[PDB]
């Protein structure tokens, strides 16, 4: 009672991974992401896949 | 001293190859290998899409009658397009398919310079005889990973750029069979490209980047 018309506007964002976002596993291991290390600096096995 | 020279560049497949530097002296093998792997992996010119303009849709999170996938799926598929241009940086393509059947990279109207190396790449699936899809894909050169956040009409949709003609680089120093001088080793470098760069040119460009960066303290 007393309102004429209402307008609802929906906003949509696309959040990505940032240092600080908590990322946990199924078993219970939790922990925030510390640093997004570049691919070349990440450890690589013998075949080359990092 | 001995100075390595390219001797054999074989291409087992269209994507991955194997470059060989035969006459490498002791010690410099691994030193060259690690640097030429990091430089190759990180900084290498490549072409990828940056902006996509569909005919009817307005924003990313909106479906389209006639296409079996959301516009987000179409954009994600378009991100992984292997396009090699020969000339200017900004080149705009055009896709026009009308009819039931999976559209591919071949449907993209090729120009005189752009040449899609993978014509079987599926973009979207049309599921009606009275459906049509038209897009204006803008492909530009670049270097590294440039997100869409750091980088105006309502129709234009922005897709993240992933300019990287290299995916997997793995080397292995093998003891060379050069009989006169012992302890010599060869550097065998395997590079898994996406189909846009040529192994010889990529190796040479990485070496030259190393050379230019070496001119600082010399």
């Amino acid at each position: 009672p007393g309102v004429l018309k209402i307008v609802k506007v929906y906003l949509a964002v696309k959040r990505r991974i940032q240092p600080g976002d908590k990322m946990a596993g199924r078993h219970g291991n939790k922990g925030v992401i510390s640093k997004i290390n570049p691919i070349e600096d990440m450890p690589y096995d013998e075949n080359g896949t990092p | 001293f001995l100075k390595p020279r390219l001797v054999d560049i074989e291409q087992v497949s269209s994507t991955h190859a194997k470059v060989t530097l035969e006459p490498l002296e002791r010690g410099f093998g691994h030193t060259l290998g690690n640097a030429l792997r990091r430089i190759l992996l990180s900084s290498m010119p490549g072409c990828a899409v940056t902006e996509v303009e569909i005919d009817g849709v307005l924003h990313e999170y909106s479906t389209k009658e006639g296409v079996q996938e959301d516009i987000l799926e179409i954009l994600l598929n378009l991100k992984g397009l292997a396009v090699r241009v020969q000339g200017k940086d900004e080149v705009i393509l055009t896709l026009n398919k009308s009819g039931i059947g999976p559209v591919t990279a071949a449907d993209i109207t090729h120009d005189g310079d752009v040449e899609i190396v993978k014509p079987q790449h599926v973009i979207c699936h049309l599921t009606d005889e009275n459906a049509s899809i038209s897009m204006r894909i803008k492909v530009q050169r670049g270097r590294g990973y440039v997100p869409a956040s750091t980088r105006r009409p309502i129709g234009r949709l922005l897709v993240d750029a992933c300019y990287s003609p290299v995916e997997r680089i793995a080397y292995n120093v093998e003891a060379a069979r050069v009989e006169q001088r012992t302890d010599l080793d060869k550097l065998v470098i395997e590079m898994e490209t996406n189909g846009t760069i040529d192994p010889e040119e990529a190796i040479r460009r990485a070496a030259t980047i190393l050379a230019e960066q070496l001119e600082a303290f010399v």
